[PDB]
């Protein structure tokens, strides 16, 4: 699980920002922290430095209001993902915007602003007589084919056979 | 070339490409016979055709004609060459350690795919909801689920199982129909009681309330036009069928309701996340698509659980897809290409590399 901003999460102590972009994690510029697009999703990972010299994480994950289903939906899995490669150690929070934690809010000195857009997603009669119906489902009959288009199943095998060695 | 995404339901495959935000194929899962037909043609033929479906209660059973199943979306349906996609496919909750290496072995060994993982159907519809955290009700063609998951991981000593399901809700609305005097037995009219399920049915806030406004009133009732053009009246029946969720007693079952099972399924976790379920209640399935649910199980949850708990149904309009959008979403990923099992690794491995690489 070799990606390049999966080795710099959670190194030094302090706030690390990335935006889903088309299926893809990406590092958010650090002049750019604390205003998100509303049309977008983020991952945020706050390192705290312990007295016992451990890390604590705290990774947010904070859906706008008009992001696409492709960008919410990344943005958890790489939560989850980001999580189990600092070794389930992180609490994950989900952050909606309009309804965060203050705890995620705390981490924007000036404070976190909103503002509209963002980047596209990676998606591209009487009474009832049966006999009357009933005669139209068995009047179907000579009338459907089969399909001709296909590959019939022989149970062929293409691929190499794992030996049991 | 892409990765493909399966997702194998009880009635219903859904089959397409990873990154498409909807399955490109949607059929019924069924092999018929008399050789034998599949999918889309079976359905229409089966008056002539013994039907069998290779998926029970969304475990796979017969893997004979399963086999014949997936070669078909593959060839047929998706008209690809396997060799030459990546492969995600999903599976029920607690399936067997067993199903799990032959659906592994069948990929590798029968179609040869590149590579392949396989996925818990409900935390494919968590991910599809954008959380990491919720208890999902998966209620499809031939089970019904609810699975607990915390931070990513469904914790399996508390899923909870009902054997009821959508096809259960169409034979029961078979019969109140006949006892109104509409009788569809037969397997050509299957349909119309499954069509006439998917559109005119929905579920009351108060069931009983909404029992006499039925028979005080006609208010409530609806006509359906049949293809013959002739025109059927519709009761209480449309919100009597789905009731059985709640009431499993009307088919007979002393089982308990799904508003009942999911709070059984929550108080099994520990009492630490119980909150961020409650709050995250996430419907899944066709069998969820009726109209009043959400709003049902919300009272229901309301009422049964601690008076300061913070309770939401999400119940989106294409969770008939979740499952399958998840995949598609999963599968997408930049992160995601070590995670497959890939030929070289089966091969080295065989099936059993299926429980560590995908859980
Ligand atoms: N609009 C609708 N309202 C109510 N029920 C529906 C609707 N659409 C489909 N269903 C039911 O949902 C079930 C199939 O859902 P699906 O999740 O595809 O099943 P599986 O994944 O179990 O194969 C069927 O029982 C079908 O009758
Ligand atoms: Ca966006
Ligand atoms: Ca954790
Ligand atoms: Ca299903």
């Amino acid at each position: 699980v070799e990606h390049p901003e999966f080795l710099k999460a959670g190194k030094e102590p302090g706030l690390q920002i990335w935006r889903v972009e088309k299926f893809d994690l990406v590092p958010v510029p650090t002049n750019l922290y604390g205003d998100f697009f509303t049309g977008d999703a983020y991952v945020i990972l706050k390192t705290v430095q312990l007295r016992n010299g451990n890390l604590q994480y705290d990774l947010h994950y904070w859906l706008g209001n008009e992001c696409s289903q492709d960008e919410s939906g990344a943005a958890a899995i790489f939560t989850v993902q980001l999580d189990d490669y600092l070794n389930g150690r992180a609490v994950q929070h989900r952050e909606v915007q309009g309804f965060e934690s203050a705890t995620f809010l705390g981490y924007f000195k000036s404070g976190l602003k909103y503002k509209k857009g963002g980047v596209a997603s990676g998606f591209g009669t009487g009474p009832f007589k049966r006999e009357e119906l009933l005669d139209h489902l068995e009047k179907q009959a000579k009338e459907f084919k089969d399909r001709e288009d296909l590959v019939p199943y022989t149970g062929e095998k293409r691929g190499k056979v794992w030996v049991p060695k | 070339t892409t990765a493909l995404v399966c997702d194998n339901g009880s009635g219903l495959v859904k089959a397409g490409f990873a990154g498409d935000d909807a399955p490109r194929a949607v059929f019924p899962s069924i092999v018929g016979r008399p050789d034998s037909y599949v999918g889309d043609e079976a359905q229409s033929k089966r008056g002539i055709l013994t039907l069998k479906y290779p998926i029970e209660h969304g475990i796979i059973t017969n893997w004979d004609d399963m086999e014949k199943i997936w070669h078909h979306t593959f060839y047929n349906e998706l008209r690809v060459a396997p060799e030459e996609h990546p492969t995600l496919l999903t599976e029920a909750p607690l399936n067997p350690k067993a199903n799990r290496e032959k659906m592994t072995q069948i990929m590798f060994e029968t179609f040869n795919v590149p590579a392949m993982y396989v996925a818990i159907q409900a935390v494919l519809s968590l991910y599809a909801s954008g959380r990491t955290t919720g208890i999902v009700l998966d209620s499809g063609d031939g089970v019904t689920h609810n699975v607990p998951i915390y931070e990513g991981y469904a914790l399996p000593h508390a899923i909870m199982r009902l054997d009821l399901a959508g096809r259960d809700l169409t034979d029961y609305l078979m019969k109140i129909l006949t006892e109104r005097g509409y009788s569809f037995v037969t397997t050509a009219e299957r349909e119309i009681v499954r069509d006439i399920k998917e559109k005119l049915c929905y579920v009351a806030l108060d069931f009983e309330n909404e029992m006499a406004t039925a028979a005080s009133s006609s208010s409530l009732e609806k006509s359906y036009e049949l293809p013959d053009g002739q025109v059927i009246t519709i009761g209480n029946e449309r919100f009597r069928c789905p009731e059985t969720l709640f009431q499993p007693s009307f088919i007979g079952m002393e089982s308990a309701g799904i508003h009942e099972t999911t709070y059984n399924s929550i108080m099994k976790c520990d009492i630490d996340i119980r909150k961020d379920l409650y709050a995250n209640n996430v419907m899944s399935g066709g069998t969820t698509m009726y109209p009043g649910i959400a709003d049902r199980m919300q009272k229901e949850i309301t009422a049964l659980a601690p008076s300061t708990m913070k309770i939401k149904i999400i119940a989106p309009p294409e969770r008939k897809y979740s499952v399958w959008i998840g995949g598609s979403i999963l599968a997408s990923l930049s992160t995601f290409q070590q995670m497959w099992i890939t030929k070289q690794e089966y091969d080295e491995a065989g099936p059993s590399i299926v429980h560590r690489k995908c859980f």
